[PDB]
């Protein structure tokens, strides 16, 4: 289909809360090989985040039941939970692999501006992080190395090109700190990054308009909330 | 379950 | 798969908020041809109601956009909205047809007790009502006749076998009144049924325990809320 | 959009 029709249908799917359809429409739009506007970038992200978010939530529920049943839940367990967790896991890996394919085949290379590049490299780190949440063995190590490398490149660019209160820069740092804490088991690095990010942004909040402040502090509050949990 | 960047 | 495994996986899907999977598991369980317990009946209903509910919500959003664009939205409209509404519509019809197939191939005939029979005939009326919401032409007339006939048989049984505050009897009458108002364009019949149902149940509320009262008044309040909208 | 029976 023409790109404009795919975008129109993505926007309709969004209004209809049809996020699988929305993601498929945006995938087709991306595959035309032209850059995305900020609006379109957000359509892509919203769609796939909703899809993978439901799969992640399902995986966590199932994995938890599976562990509490491998904790002496003996005779209260056939293979059903494991089989269903594996099913949801394979489906989640597929969606993450699809997004990463779009990022590596089109979006990162074709991005003509630093803000877009940071946005997509952050997405690359995020979807590798979701893969890492379910990975085992050699897959897990590869995935964790790839997440770190994407997040780090995004961080370098954002420190060069974006002010410390920029919401994209803040959300990147937030998600990289979650990667440190939950994925890499580097809680020193996580707490350090979250606190430094908060402090360097605080320092600028007095120059911000009402609207800028709302965007920035939304993210800063989450940094604060994580520091609570992590300390 | 830490908090990550919200999606809007 | 064995029936017990299908039920177990339905319950897992419910906890995981995977309602499409949940419905497919319950479909397989029903197709074993044994009756459902009250618990299992509710698993079946929850699963398919979530699935069709999302499709209905999507269809209403899209249909509304389509009409406001057939209202002189000229040159702000190619075929995208209509095509996408038709897609969602076909998907909704399929799910409704699947549920109705389970009801007519197994559940209604095999039900060994009146309460179950009422529950399934109400479901039959409901899924025909959802089909009627999107139907046109001769399909619509057939569907409306079938919805009325299922609701009426359920009503007859419930008046014979259930007290007037029974939540299933109340929910049946509520949904049949919605059928009158929204589908049959018989608002006299709708308002009459809703008011009579409320009045005959009110009359008994003073005999009810705390727990019975909560179930019954949940439904009675909706009768009241509809009467507001309809009067 | 009338109210119909809730699903629990
Ligand atoms: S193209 C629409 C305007 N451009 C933007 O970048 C967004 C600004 C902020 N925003 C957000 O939803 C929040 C507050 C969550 O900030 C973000 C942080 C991190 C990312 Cl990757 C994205 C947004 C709306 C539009
Ligand atoms: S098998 C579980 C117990 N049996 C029941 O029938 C239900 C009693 C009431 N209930 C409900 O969720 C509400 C209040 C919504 O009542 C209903 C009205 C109409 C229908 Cl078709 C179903 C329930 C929980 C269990």
């Amino acid at each position: 289909m023409e790109r404009a029709s795919l975008i129109q249908k993505a926007k309709l799917a969004e209004q209809a809360e049809r996020y699988e359809d929305m993601a498929a429409f945006m995938k087709g739009a991306v595959e035309k090989g032209e850059e995305l506007s900020c609006e379109e970038r957000n359509l892509l992200s919203v769609a796939y985040k909703n899809v993978v978010g439901g799969q992640r939530a399902a995986w966590r529920v199932l994995s938890s039941i599976e562990q509490k049943s491998n904790e002496e839940g003996s005779e209260e367990k056939g293979p059903e939970v494991r089989e269903y967790r594996e099913k949801v896991e394979t489906e989640l890996q597929g969606v993450c692999d699809t997004v990463l394919g779009l990022l590596d085949s089109h979006l990162i290379k074709e991005a003509g501006d630093a803000e877009s590049r940071v946005f997509y490299l952050k997405m690359k780190g995020d979807y590798y992080r979701y893969l890492a949440e379910v990975a085992t063995g050699d897959d897990k190590k590869r995935i964790i190395d790839s997440a770190r490398s994407a997040y780090q490149e995004a961080m370098d660019i954002s420190k060069k090109e974006m002010p410390p209160t920029n919401p994209i820069r803040l959300g990147l740092a937030l998600n990289f700190s979650v990667f440190h804490y939950e994925i890499a088991n580097s809680p020193e690095e996580a707490i350090s990054l979250a606190k430094t990010t908060f402090d360097e942004a605080m320092a600028d909040l007095h120059t911000l308009s009402e609207d800028s402040y709302k965007d920035s502090t939304l993210i800063m509050q989450l940094l604060r909330d994580n520091l609570t949990l992590w300390t | 379950r830490s908090y990550s960047s919200p999606d809007i």
